[PDB]
Parts: C-alpha cells; structure tokens; sequence
C-alpha cells in the first residue's frame, strides 16, 4: 500500500542511523531480543552501569577488501569494539559486564557482479591454534586482534618454530576453523550476502553465556565469521575487488564492579 | 503442550493448483529455511501419521552411559621395589571421544550426572599363588582437598570427601551427583582465558591457556585396592561410565568433523580429510 | 508418594481384560531426598523449531514471496 | 541408515530446462548452492553410535 | 559406504608374484568374505577370492586355488591378495567387493550376490613381453 | 468375549433321527471344512465340558525362551600369538531349529523380545594357575554402527549402543526389546529379493539373494571378557535365549517337514524322507 | 498402580476362609515405562476359526447340502 | 500487501510443479476450464478410465533453438504427448478419450535480448500440404511428428516428385500454414513471449471437438503454433541463440473402450 | 546343494507362463555356471512342508466329478501396506493333482487348464520413469 518493504530498512541506535535498500529482512538470533539483566537472574550486588546511548550506538570497524583469493574474515565480540569510544572505556574500567549487539555488514556490488558471503554469528567462537606440539596454545594477544579482526586460511600450517612459537590461530576455512564442516555453519543464526539479491546482512544478537554477566575483558561471547560461499567474479576481469564493512552496536549495555583502569598488553 | 512422544501432524490431501501463492520460491539469504510440506509442491493424499519424535528428545539422546576413562591400580608384593599403584584421574568428559561429540552438539548444558563403576581384576605374574577378594575405595577429591601421595596416607580416611567402597565380584558401583557447575550451565566451549595479561606485568605473569577455565575443574577421583600387600601381584581396572540424566541444552553447534586433538578445538595435520571421493555426476 | 504414569502401548498382546487395550500404567516411587537421585521421567515436551528455522524479525508467509 | 537396496530411497537430479543466459560483460560461469533439511514430519529411531568419529588407541 | 580404494597394477611376466590391496578402514557392516572380481575383456566379470570378515571362510575359484590366496589386516584395515605363479590367462581388471552383513557371505558363502559397494579397478597384465 | 481360559461349549444330549437334514454329507472341494459335532452323527448325552484352550493360545505357545546361538570368547595369556577372542553374532532366530519352526507356523508376527544370557566359563590349559572372576560386556551393535575389530578398540566405549555388563557367577543377564521391525510385522518368509536387475545394467550389478531383505537385519551382538590378559587362558560361552512375549501372528503355514538347510527354504538331498514305513491295511 | 487379576483355581486346598473357594486374586505392578518391559498378562481372547475353516463366500448350513 | 504478483506464478499438477517470475498472467482458452465428461453430455456406455495424477501431470518435450533464421515451430495435441509415460500408454490402449491441457512454453533471455514470440493454440490445426498435384495428401506419419513437432517455412515449395511424393505439410508462416494471414491469429487464445516483459506463456486449454469424446489416435484437437513476431537479436552479434521449451500437462484425462494395444506405423 | 537362496530373479519370475513342480529332487552339480532355479518337490509343496497340510491355505479342489472351476478371492497380503510389486510377490498360485487324471481306458488323456486373474482395488504410488528389468 505505502510501499513498505523488507529490503528497504533503517535502524537507529543513539545518534547513529543505518539505511539500506537491498536487505534480506533481518535476523534476531535464536528469536531473542537483547535485554537488560533481570532481578531474578542477577548476581553481582552493586548497582550496575547502564551507559545507554553513550555506548549503545553503531560503530564502524576498519573496512576490508573482497577479492578472488580471500579465504574469509573474522571478529569477536566484545573484542572488536574494545577501542570504540565510551563502550570500550566502560569495558576497561569495570570488572564485569553484559551486552547484546546489532551487527550490520555492508557490501554492495553491481548487477554485474556475483558471489555469496556467509555471515555467521558463532557464540563461543573458540578457534583452532597453529601448533601440532601444544594445544590451546594461542596467546591472548593473537587471540584478540580487536577491530581489525582476523582471517581464515585454506591450508593448515603447523608452526614448527619450537624456540619461539607463533602462538596464533590457524583457522581452516572448510572446517570453519573449529574442526567442523562449514556446511553446517547454518545452524548458527546467519544470513547470506548474495550480490544478486542483497547488499547487507543484519543480525541482532542477545547476550549469550553460561552466566548472567562475565568479564568481557577475559571472555568473548560472540564471534563474527564471514566467508565467501560463492566466489567473487565480475564481468571478465582477473582481479576484481569489492569492499566489505562492519558496523556494530551494543544493545542493553551494562557493567558492574567499577574499579581502576585495566591496561592489558595487546602486543 | 506437545510432548516428546506425541504423534506428528498428519499429512492432508491436496489437489492441483495454479495461482499466485508461491511456496516453492523463497530466499535463503534471509537466513530462514522454507517451512514446506509435501502438499505445497505435490499432490498428496490424506494420511494419518503415527510416528513420533519420542526417541530423539534431548533426554533420550543422552539416556546412556559412556566410558569416560579407564583407571589402573594394583596390589603387588611387599618385597617390591616400586610402590603400590594408586590411580588419580581428573574428572572430564574429554578423554574419550564418543560422549564428547554428543555433548558438543551444543554450547551449554545442564544435567545431573550418574556414574557407574565397572571393575576388572587380573593376575599378572605367571605363578600359582593366591589372592583374596579385593575391596576398592574410590574417593572423590574435590578441588582444594588433599590429594593422596601414598596408598596409605591420611587422606584415605575420608571425613568429608565422598568415597565408594566397592567389593569385587558384585554389582558395579553407581552414584549420583547434581548439577555442580560454577556457572549456570556447563560450558562446552569457552572463548577466552583465565588471566588477563596486563601491560605492567611480565608476560609470564599474565599468561593462561586459551579456552581454559575453572568452569571445568571438578577435582579428581582417587582409587586404590583396600587390601594390604599380597604375595602375588594383582592388576585391576576401573571403567567409569557417565550418563547425563535430567538434561537441558543450549545453542546447537556443528559436530566434530575431524578427530579430536587435546581437550581444545585444535586439530592436527593429515587428519583434516573427512570426506572421501565422489564424482558430481554419479549416484 | 507413588508416581503412576502411562505407557504408550506399541505391540499389543491379544489382551484387553488385563493388558493390550485398557490403559496400561506404571508406578514409580522416589526413594531419595535429592532430586539428583531420581530416574529420568522421559515424559518430555516438544517445541517449535522456529527459533532456529525462522529467526527472522518479520513474519514469514510461506506462500508469499520471501523478498517483498 | 546404511546403504541398502531393500530400503533404497531413490534418485535426486538437476537438469537445465533452458540454459543459463547472460548479457555481455557478465561472468559466463557461475555456481549454485544446495541445502537439505527435514520436514515437520521427519523422525528417527534406534539409537546407535556413529562411525564418523573414532579414537585410535 | 566403506572406503574401497584399490591399487597395484604391475604388468608382471608369466610366473611372478603380485600383491593387490583394497582399503576397508571404515567399519560399516564390514566386508564379510570381501570379494575380488576380474573382468576379462574377452569374457566378463567373475568372482575369485574371499575370506570371511572374522571367520576363516575363504572361498577360492577353481582356477585360482593354491596360487591365489586371500588375507587381510584385522586392524590396519586393507585386504591383501597374494597372486603367485601368474598365468597369461589371468590378465584382467580386478575389483574388490564389500559384502556387508556377514550372512551375505555365509548363506551363499561366495560373494557376488550380497555385494553393495564396488571397487575402482586395477589393470593386471601377465604376458610374454 | 471368549477368553483363552474359558470353557469350551458343552456337548448336549441328542437322540435318534431320520430326515432330510444332512450333516454327514458335504463337499470339501468348496474349501470349507464341515463343522460337525458328535451329536450330528451319533446319539450323545448331556455333558458339561470343563476343558479349555488355555494352554494353546499364541501367547502360551511361545511363552518360552529358546537357545538361539552359542557364542565363544576367551581370555588367554599376554604372551600369546593369536589375538584374544571376541565374538560377533548377527541377530537371527535361524541358526537353531526348534524356535524357528514354531515361528514358521505363521507368515507374519509381532512381538517384543526378551533376551536372557547364560554364561559359562572354563580353564583350558592343564595347569595350576589362577583366574579372577570375569565380567563380560555384551554390546548391541545395530546396523550402521562401528563393529569392533579389536577386543580393545574404541567401540567398546558404548555411548549409544546398548551394552550389558555381566559379572560371572550371578543371575543370567536379561533385557527387553520392543517390536523393532522395519515393517509392520516381522516377516518369516519373503517371496522376493532386494534389488531389481535392470536391462541396462550388468547382471552383476543387479543380483541379490532370493528371500533376502533388510526386513531381517538387526545388526550384531558383540561380546568380550572385560578382564585384561590373564596368565592362564580361560574359555567362555554365552548362551542366548529368546522369548517372544506379547505376541501376535498371521497366516498359518505348514510346519517344516524336512530338516532345514540354510536360512532359506532350501533342502538337501537325502533328507527328503520324513515318513517311515506303514502298510495300508494294518493298525 | 497395581494390577490385580484373578486365578482360575485348579486344585483346591481344603480351604475356603483363605484359599480354595473365595476368589483368589493376584497382584501385578509395572515397574518400567516401556511396554516392552512388561510381563505377559496371559489374559487372552479366543475367536471363531471360520476365517480358516469356512472361508466361503456363501453361508454354510451344516445340515443342508454343501452343493445346492 | 504480501507482494503477490501476476508475473510470479507456480502451478502444480501431480508430482510436478512449474514456477516462474516473469509471467504475463495466464490464459484460459475461451474462458473454459478443463472438465470431466458430464452425464448429460456422455455417449460411450462403458465406465471410463480416469488416470488422474498418473497421466495428468507436466510433461517436458524436446527443447528447440531460437535463432535469427527460424521461421516458427508447431505441435499437436494429443500427438505431442503420444509417448509420454502413462498418458500415452492410456492413449494407445483405449479406442476413445478426452483431455484438456495446460501448455507452458519456456524461453527466457536477457534484458539485453529482444524479440517476440507468438504462442497460438489453434483448435483443429489442419495444416496445408506440399503438393500442387494432389490435395489433402499428407500422410499420417508426416502429419504426426509427435513430440519433436514441426516447423513453418517462409517459402512455399511444391513437391514435384510424382514418383514417390513427400506427402508432408508445407506450412507457410505468414499464412499461418493454413491459408490465412498470421495477423488474425490473435483470434485464437494466445500470448506473446516478448523478451522484455516475459519469459513464458501459459495457456489452459479445455477439450474441444465436435463431440464429447473422440479417438485421440486418429484425431488431434489442438495445435500449438509458436512464431517469432519480432526477430531475435542480441547486442550486436550475428548468430545469437536462445532455447525454447514446452512442458505440457493433460487435465481431466479420461478414456473409454479399453482393448488391445494399438501399434501404429509412425515411420 | 552347494548354495542356498541361490535362485536368480529371472528364474524366480517366469511370469505368465509360470512354472512346474517335480517329483524328484535334482541338485545342480554344474558349479561352473549353475542353473540358479527352483526345484520344487511336489510332496513337500516345493517348500519343505508336506503337501497334505497345504489345506491350511485358502483353497479349493477341482474334482472333475463335481466341479469344473475354482474361484478364490485374495486380498492384498504383506507385512506392510504397500510394497514394490516389481521386487516382491505377495501371493502364489499352486495347482497340483491330488488324484490322477484318467479317462475311460485310454493311456494318454489330456485336459486343458486355464487361469484368468483379475486385480482388485488396484493402486500405485511413486510414479517415475519406466522400469526395464532383465527378464532373461
Ligand atoms: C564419589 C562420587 C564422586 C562425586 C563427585 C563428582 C564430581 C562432579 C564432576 C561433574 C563434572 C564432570 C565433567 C563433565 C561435564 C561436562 O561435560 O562439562
Ligand atoms: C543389548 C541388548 C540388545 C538390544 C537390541 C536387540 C536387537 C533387536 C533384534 C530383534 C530381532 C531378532 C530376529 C528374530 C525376529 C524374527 O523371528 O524374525
């Protein structure tokens, strides 16, 4: 009647608004909308910190490039927001905290471009390491790359430097870096940015853990995996490129156990 | 109000159609699986379904015990050089594989564990000497309690540690333990660490294992043969079986596709080949 | 304090003046104080897979166009 | 659950009805993705251990 | 299936030894007597050797007894076939054959009828070069 | 409303007769058996019958367990050359004869099977060494599951396969299994095959056994002695007994008259002589 | 949830102030959830052999001529 | 409201479903839906054969190619279904019979391709022969080519082989092979597959004859004529090609006078 | 006598011509290319069970004196509602002379026997492409 469509959308969190014309509706993980911590479920006694619009708004990460030889890309939450304005500040100063997020990945092309990108939100995205000598051997620094995130590879490469090991992840793409076929990845809340149809993928993720609140500094609750399901091709050129961008927004952001600044060693 | 053993909906009769209602065509990019039935695409008959998902409920799927470990203890001669063997084993589901993977279909779970204890025993030295029926004490040593150092130290007195006294040749031992997690559910995958390495701290002082936490530390099981030194040595193995009854699960994950390698998610070289050979144009 | 439950009869004995027909029930008695000791009732419930199948914000009408 | 004749399921097959048609300046070859799932009236019985998982020694 | 992957195509002269092996690692209702079939492009496909999965029920074709023997590794999982004193009459393409439910090779004893998973095929020539 | 244990109808008094009602004469070609009683042909008295067919009801006729197989396992020395023996046996009623024939009075049947497990054990080597009471695990491996290759491989962990842990010297093992047929009843005779040989296919590719189908594939039973290698070998046999309780049957068939020869209906030479010698004019 | 059934008394004890006469019944209690676990009730029913004996389309009057 | 459109359609007959996104609605010949033979209109006495889903489902013929030099294509019903599974079998074994059909021709191109195809259903499509010596001289074999159908020509060619004449049709395109201008062809129920707009044409044809039922073996009730109204061109190439495919489905299929197999000489 | 359940599909299903019973068991000793057929002994009703009990099955007797025909109505019988008729036969038709055929005083009399069969309540599902089995 009025022309309302599921492709055309606009979402607003704070002083930031996202708008699109080629959407494929919107996904709410496990059918649960993000929420504040209920009294019946609460645990820390102190009165909590609810930053609101201060932290809860859209945040754009550093844009990456999609080409024919890219194997995939990954990010963790909250990790990927550790240095984003207030939220991050609020993260570094409080022992505990919880939050939901509305992840919006952007990537438009042309009606002459093709390819499909799988955007998967994996709660507890514990990735696999690079050593065949020692397990669960990836260091904190390499585990949490922050906003830049990381990538997947098509070939496993075991680190043989036993003197000063690399201590990083070596996430094989087809095993979705966890030892499980990417094919089943669809079990996780997800969407597919298939160039023909859509230019974006929007997923709403509630706070998911084994407990009401946790130390966001020590633990990542959600992972963001983006892998090309179909390859990127354009016309007849040999090396096409199309940028991909992720804007993330916390939702129902709350924190407790306020104390002094945490200064982690990131390198 | 739909129970596990209730009949699934009947498939109803449907004839021919030709209109503007589109069941066959959708879009998976949205992330939604088209919920079609046969009548949407083909002409079907009225069929009173009788089958039920009784056998695939979480309860039913885990309604079985699984060997989690195999412990080894003995009772040698008094004249021996090496000390009598007592076994210590940290309580985990991750030494074996079968059970682990089932558990791993999910991210989180709540359950009360039922443990059974099948005990085997055998002679080892080719002699003709004799042994008198053995009794085995399986003490549960929770994190913090003193873990035995000798088969005959003060720990085996068990004033507050739960302990089982199993006589050989009788019904295998079985106990129950409630949901004992420090969290609100047992976590099968942890995307984090225990410590936070800080800038003004030594890297050594700030390191921890990836995916390792207390969420999973339940202490150890200690066992010995209560019998005093016997002239001819006797070997024995306690096989533990865990059944997670009264179970609840959260967040489905894809099942392990490559053989496990350690308690983590790591995999080794040359194991990364799960699928065989099959040509695209053949049945 | 007995717990008498029903049995979904599968194979039927040529009986209906004892077995077969007339609702066959079973008894259960909890002997321990702790719930952890109890046996599995197995009388569980089903749900709608939607939270996994249709985790979409907007209602999916299977007969209509997915994208509109 | 086994590969068996008596309990054979049938054959699934995809064919070109027309053909794929694109204009100029358009990638002549493309791919397709396929998904499979059960319908609201799918059920399984007789619990057994899988063979897609194993522990060597 | 099971895995059936075979090799061993060495064109030896008349009177030499040759070894054939077929993988059977995965454990379905595992290859009972197993099976070895040769297709002579002059004739057709025919059954030859076979030892029961667990038991010692090894059937031998009239033409190959004594010279050709069947044995396997009840662990390393692969099926060996010792073919010695090779005639020129045995020049054919060999194939391994999974006969599932052991009774498939107990009832009929020999394979052929109860055989669902087919092998790849190895060319063996036994000539006078 | 006539139960199995109810009295059969009384025979009533009947005197002399001479008329046009013909009980004695009929015609069997029609396929009907004349339903006569004594009073139809002879003069009888009033008799209150008391006997009942209580003991011949399908239930009652099969209300017994029967040895279906005899399995063999052992526990030899560690120094041995030949590997420790573990038994594998496909679940069928057709290895033995007695039970089979009873089942064969009918074409189809529905029943829940109760299995019992009597276990025997003995020394084999003329020595004076000793063995410690054994425990036997009988795992049920359904079609599709991994069947053990070693007495000590990963299969015996049993995460979803039903397994029995029997301690020697105690009450024989007994379990129950429901009607597990893929059909609506278990078929005792199948007039067909599994595959259809097609014209444009190789005869080899299209062959199957006559009367063989999945209707009867229930997997195997695997058993071992849980005990670790013992210096002096011990042999053991598990005798399985099957009782089909809660039974229902369809279509009566004549009973096997010639000794069986394989799981089919086939018979061999020189066995085809069931009846002895008897002259026509002698009692 | 007990199942009390009757016993068709065969031999009688010189008793009828306990055994013998006054209807002797037995009790049965189902301990398991699955019908497959239950014992055989043995309280079965009989039928008319006709479907085997007189599988004829037309009614057979034993006193009349089979063929008419 | 729900996005329902006349371009997007799906029709289902039996275990076969057709789906499209570029339709131009749907035509029901003369406004009459196919139906079973009414008692008031019946004539053969025997109880009829109604195969249902067995015969009444979509059947795809052999695909032909559209190029610049194609003059047109034709098929007859039931003829074009004579060897299609059950229907054909049911046709060959019964003396009489009746049926309706839903004809669906397929032919998509690109938004860069052009051309218009006239799909005409002509009841009693009695085509013209090739001889100027003898009239109504086309033999049964040449008249009924079956599933492969036939074609139209732009130039009349009279057969001058008086020794062993060709005895076929020589249907001139502009005279719609019948001696009548193609221009009026629109009098027949029809649609136009104009590449710009549509990729398909769907027509529902009821059973049409001078009688309730007839021998389908001896007589064709409906003809299917497809002629390019506008020429096929693409970009600037010289010899473009686009396939055309026809799937046909009987409707309300019934037959009487069951007897022995008919084995006609088709060659 | 070497292999059981060894009769091939072709020999098992002779179709309309059907097959016959024999009075003497003959074991095939051609181990090179076995016959793979049935050898149904008459008195054992080809199944290893005395023909005498055959009457347990629905039946009739064409006793020349009385009758010229036998009519039996058979419902669909299997372990399941429907089955692949191509792979499996549900009913068998056995005709054996209980009494011998004699006429007057001649040595070789002959009388024809004919069977007409009619399906009833015929239904089929899972329509697909033509099955072309190898019958020979
Ligand atoms: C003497 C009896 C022992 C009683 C104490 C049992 C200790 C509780 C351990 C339960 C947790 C086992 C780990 C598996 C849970 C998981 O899968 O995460
Ligand atoms: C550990 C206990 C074993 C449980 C599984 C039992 C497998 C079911 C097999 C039942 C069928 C036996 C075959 C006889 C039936 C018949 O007469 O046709």
């Amino acid at each position: 009647a009025c022309g309302y469509s599921d492709r055309v959308l606009q979402l607003t969190l704070g002083n930031s608004t996202i708008t699109t014309q080629e959407a494929a509706n919107s996904v709410v993980a496990y059918g649960r909308w993000p929420e504040y911590l209920r009294d019946s479920e609460a645990n820390p006694v102190d009165q909590p910190t609810e930053p609101d619009v201060a932290a809860c708004r859209f945040y754009t990460l550093d844009t990456v490039s999609w080409t024919k030889e890219s194997r995939g890309w990954w990010w963790k939450l909250p990790d990927a927001l550790r240095d984003m304005g207030l939220f991050g500040q609020n993260m570094y100063y409080h022992y505990l905290g919880r939050s939901g997020y509305t992840v919006h990945v952007q990537c438009n092309a042309s009606k002459f471009h093709q390819g499909a990108l799988g955007v998967f939100a994996v709660p507890e995205m514990c990735l696999a390491g690079d050593s065949n000598t020692t397990t669960m051997h990836t260091s904190y620094q390499n585990a949490n790359p922050g906003e830049k995130g990381g990538t997947f590879t098509g070939t496993f490469t075991p680190d043989n430097n036993q003197t000063s090991p690399a201590r990083r992840f070596c996430p094989v793409d087809y095993l979705l870096g966890n030892g499980t076929l990417l094919g089943n990845a669809f079990v996780f809340p997800h969407q597919i940015i298939n160039l023909r149809t859509n230019n974006c993928a929007t997923l709403v993720l509630p706070y998911v853990n084994s407990l009401s609140i946790d130390s966001m500094v020590k633990h990542n609750n959600w992972g963001i995996a983006i892998l090309p399901l179909a390859p990127l091709n354009f016309a007849s050129e040999s090396s096409p490129e199309i940028p991909i961008t992720l804007t993330i927004a916390p939702m129902c952001c709350e924190f407790n156990g306020l104390r002094n600044i945490t200064l982690p060693r990131l390198q | 109000a739909a129970t596990s053993r209730d009949a699934l909906p009947n498939t109803e009769a449907s004839g021919p159609t030709h209109s503007k209602e589109i069941p066959a065509l959708t879009a998976v990019e949205t992330g939604a699986t088209n919920p079609l039935v046969p009548s949407d695409t083909v002409q079907t008959r009225h069929v009173v379904q009788h089958r039920s998902r009784s056998e695939s409920s979480i309860e039913s799927f885990f309604a079985r015990g699984a060997c989690v470990t195999i412990m080894t203890v003995d009772n040698p001669a008094s004249t021996t050089n090496k000390d009598k063997l007592f076994a210590v084993w940290k309580i985990t589901y991750k030494d074996t594989v079968q059970l682990r993977r089932k558990l791993e279909f999910f991210t989180y779970s709540r359950f009360d564990m039922e443990l059974t204890f099948v005990v085997t025993a055998n002679f080892t030295e080719t002699n003709n000497g004799h042994a008198l029926n053995q009794v085995y004490q399986i003490m549960y040593v929770p994190p913090g309690a003193p873990v035995p150092e000798k088969w005959d130290d003060y720990t085996w007195q068990t004033s507050s540690n739960p302990s089982i006294f199993y006589t050989y040749g009788t019904a295998p031992a079985r106990i129950s333990v409630p949901y004992v997690g420090i969290s609100n559910a047992y976590s099968h995958f942890y995307d984090g660490f225990s410590k936070v390495p800080l800038k003004d701290q030594s890297a050594a002082l700030g390191d921890s294992l990836y995916g390792a936490a207390s969420l999973n530390d339940f202490g150890i099981l200690a066992v010995r043969v209560v019998n005093d030194h016997n002239p001819t040595k006797v070997t024995s193995k306690i096989r533990v079986y865990l059944k997670p009854k009264h179970i609840r699960v959260w967040c489905p994950r894809p099942p392990r596709a490559v053989a496990y390698y350690g308690p983590g998610v790591d995999y080794k070289d040359g194991t990364l080949t799960p699928l065989s050979t099959k040509d695209l144009t053949t049945y | 304090g007995a717990q008498v439950s029903s049995q979904k009869v599968g194979a039927h004995e040529n009986s209906n003046r004892a077995y077969g027909g007339s609702t066959i029930n079973y008894t259960t008695i909890n002997y321990y104080r702790d719930s952890a000791s109890n046996a599995a009732s197995k009388q569980d419930f089903s749900q709608d897979p939607s939270k996994f199948t249709e985790p979409i914000k907007d209602v999916l009408i299977k007969t209509a166009p997915m994208l509109n | 659950t086994i590969d068996d004749s008596f309990t054979e399921g049938g054959y699934i097959s995809v064919f070109y009805q027309t053909r794929i048609v694109v204009p100029l300046s358009t990638p002549r070859e493309m791919d397709i993705l396929g998904f499979v799932s059960a319908c609201n009236d799918f059920s399984v019985r007789l619990l057994r251990d899988t063979t897609h998982i194993e522990q060597k020694a | 299936q099971v895995q059936l992957q075979e090799s061993g195509g060495g064109s030896v002269q008349t009177g030499g030894s040759l070894r054939l092996s077929c993988a059977a690692s995965e454990y379905t209702q595992s290859s009972a007597c197993m099976g070895w079939f040769r297709q002579a492009p002059g004739k057709e496909r025919e059954g030859v050797a076979g030892i029961s999965r667990f038991f010692g029920t090894a059937y031998y074709a009239d033409s190959v007894k004594g010279r050709f023997t069947i044995s396997q590794d009840k662990a390393k999982n692969t099926v060996y076939l010792q073919m010695n004193s090779l005639k020129p009459e045995d020049t054919a393409i060999y194939y391994c054959a999974a006969g599932q439910g052991c009774l498939t090779t107990i009832q009929a004893l020999g394979g052929a009828y109860g055989y669902n998973a087919w092998g790849q095929g190895t060319q063996v020539t036994v000539s006078s070069h």
